[PDB]
RNA sequence: GGGUUAGUCGAUCCUAAGAGAUGGGGAAGCUCCGUUUCAAAGGCCUGAUUUUAUGCAGGCCACCAUCGAAAGGGAAUCCGGUUAAGAUUCCGGAACCUGGAUAUGGAUUCUUCACGGUAACGUAACUGAAUGUGGAGACGUCGGCGCGAGCCCUGGGAGGAGUUAUCUUUUCUUCUUAACAGCUUAUCACCCCGGAAUUGGUUUAUCCGGAGAUGGGGUCUUAUGGCUGGAAGAGGCCAGCACCUUUGCUGGCUCCGGUGCGCUUGUGACGGCCCGUGAAAAUCCACAGGAAGGAAUAGUUUUCAUGCCAGGUCGUACU
């Protein structure tokens, strides 16, 4: 499959079967980045106007959660590979962690929980944190910044 | 007639509590044009509309006959 | 009418020529206690109004028939 | 071979009584009533069908939604575009001759 | 004697040529003229109208009854099954329309009434009274040219039927897919970039371009087509058992293609014709306007989604 964000929709495409087969609804007019949860059922999304969306993409096209945990847009969203740990980064200069437990296959939606405020970064010119990654394996997160620094994030 | 491609939301569909029967189908067809393969359609009976489902594994079809609740009814072909 | 009782689950009743369908529908929900999903009606020729009343699926037209007395 | 009625009691070739001949899964032809086409809308102005609107019967745009008639620009619905863009060059321009009178 | 079952097919509603009460006026009179006319021809907003103390005050709006189409206009239903005789009306399943209550989900809001795209415009949503303006309803005929459907023609394979004196890998037949829903698709048209004589593009038909062509990249209508859902469970073609029975019961196959000044029909963009230029109204929608109304401790949106209830009267057999 291919997820492809417009600035109002994720679109799902099934590359074999070459055809859409869903298309979700945010609710946000300037959508900035998605990320993909890594057991494939689950999506975040940034939005300029400075929520963060998680779909839970069986359960209904609108979202799951609406996150509001920034000042300011929001530039990255991103999840750990291998920890239940995603993050939200914005133009406040901050990020912030979140704790996600998804259940696979019970009737249960996911279990989100804000963990910490990460600050440091400088705003310059009403730009913060610009993009962010986290290790593959360790709860590290790299981040990316409009004051000219990268920076480590970690345990 | 409605059909849906994700399985999330059609586990929605079953805890709605307007619906009162479902029923599954089973079909024999060939992919490409190489072997046959069992198919399968979960088909629920919402007010409206009739939703449904189409999973083409038959490993995949087990485990989500055993995933919808018992209190639903559930009729055979 | 006999045969649209088990199949239809259809109730066929004489009705009063200043009726219609709903009050049909009500009056055979009055007396017998019984839910109806929908009601035709058609003029006989010999001048009476014969009415078609189907009921829903959870109450059954074969039970009523009994309590009433043609069976 | 297989050869098809009108299904209603209208036996006359009417603007509204139309027929396509389709196949059945029954396996046999059969008449189907087409309704009549609808007309685009127009431009009440310039006088030529306008974009993103759906061509439907005048009852038909009372079930659907207000993007299906509507586009987004002031005037959207009613004008041209080209013809909403005159009218505020010609507004902006009138008015500032106004104050040289 | 039996037989005609409708929210969705009609009537009913709208107006056409025309008919015709009322207000009036003629006529000894039966009645005649006239149809929005020399009529006090109703129904909407506000009000401690601030004092007269237990009585209606201040404003706003502007034409006209009704009848007249089972072929004009017009909300919405399809497939399969069934009867001695009925079905778009019964049965089974699958849809839609109108009107009304509200309640959860989503959306929107502390910048209160969404965001994105340079733009054509886009999306599941994304307040709106008076009044005003616009579109649909809404329309000639002929001509060829393009596109679609149904039919016709045609090949392989899986069944069934006939021919067989001799010949024929043979002749005939079955192999189907509704409304409705969700994705996607097209001529015309439109936007952006760019600046054309060494003039170019282009239709069967010679019209188009510095009022911006050719070219490259877009945006839109969804007639129509395609793909999945409906839906194979249906229907069709075969095979075999039970047997006085008014009887069941069980197996298969239902696949993959091709052709065109073909025929019928629907539609598109054009062209010809006139001292002919080829209905109206109901109904629906949009736009301009902003009366006013809504949040930070919970409101606003029932033009997004899902859910609840209801649908009268008469025609329906057959030629």
């Amino acid at each position: 499959q291919l997820f492809v964000c417009s600035q109002r929709y994720v679109r799902i495409y099934d590359l074999s079967q070459q055809i859409l087969v869903k298309k979700l609804l945010p609710g946000a007019r300037w959508l900035s980045k998605i990320d993909i949860h890594p057991r494939g059922d689950n999506l975040i999304a940034s939005s300029f106007d400075k929520r963060v969306l998680w779909h839970d993409l069986d359960l209904a096209s609108t979202p799951y959660k609406t996150l509001r945990y920034h000042e300011k847009a929001v530039r990255s969203v991103n999840f750990h590979k291998k920890l239940p740990l995603f993050s939200s980064a914005a133009d406040d200069g901050t990020i912030h962690v979140f704790h996600a437990t998804v259940y696979d296959d019970m009737m249960k939606n996911p279990m989100i929980v804000p963990l910490k405020k990460l600050t440091g970064h400088k705003v310059i010119n009403s730009l913060g944190v610009l993009d962010a990654i986290w290790h593959p394996r360790e709860a590290w997160l790299f981040s990316a910044g409009a004051d000219n620094t990268a920076r480590l994030w970690t345990t | 007639a409605r059909e849906i491609t994700d399985i999330k939301q059609f586990l929605e569909l079953t805890r709605r509590a307007d619906v009162k029967t479902a029923t599954v189908k089973i079909n024999k067809k060939l992919n490409k044009a190489g072997k046959p393969f069992r198919q399968t359609k979960f088909k629920v009976r919402g007010s409206s509309s009739l939703y449904t489902l189409v999973i083409n594994d038959a490993g995949k079809a087990k485990k989500l006959i055993q995933s919808l609740p018992p209190t639903l009814k559930v009729n055979r072909l | 009418a006999m045969k649209k009782v088990e199949d239809g689950n259809i109730l066929v009743f004489q009705v009063s020529m200043k009726a219609n369908k709903y009050q049909i529908k009500k009056a055979v929900k009055e007396l017998y206690e019984v839910d109806v999903l929908k009601v035709n009606t058609l003029v006989r020729p010999n001048g009476t109004k014969k009415a078609y009343v189907r009921l829903t699926a959870d109450y059954d037209a074969l039970d009523i028939a009994n309590r009433i007395g043609y069976i | 071979a297989q050869r098809v009625t009108f299904r209603r009691r209208n036996p006359y070739n009417t603007r509204s009584n139309k027929i396509k001949v389709v196949k059945t899964p029954g396996g046999i032809l059969r008449a189907q009533h087409v309704k009549k086409l609808a007309t685009r809308p127009k431009c009440g102005d310039c006088g030529s069908a306008l974009q993103g609107i759906s061509t439907l019967r005048p009852r038909q745009y009372a079930t659907v939604s207000k993007t299906h008639k509507t586009v987004s620009r002031a005037y959207g619905g009613s004008r041209c575009a080209n013809c909403v863009k005159e009218r505020i060059i010609r507004a902006f321009l009138i008015e500032e001759q106004k104050i040289v009178k």
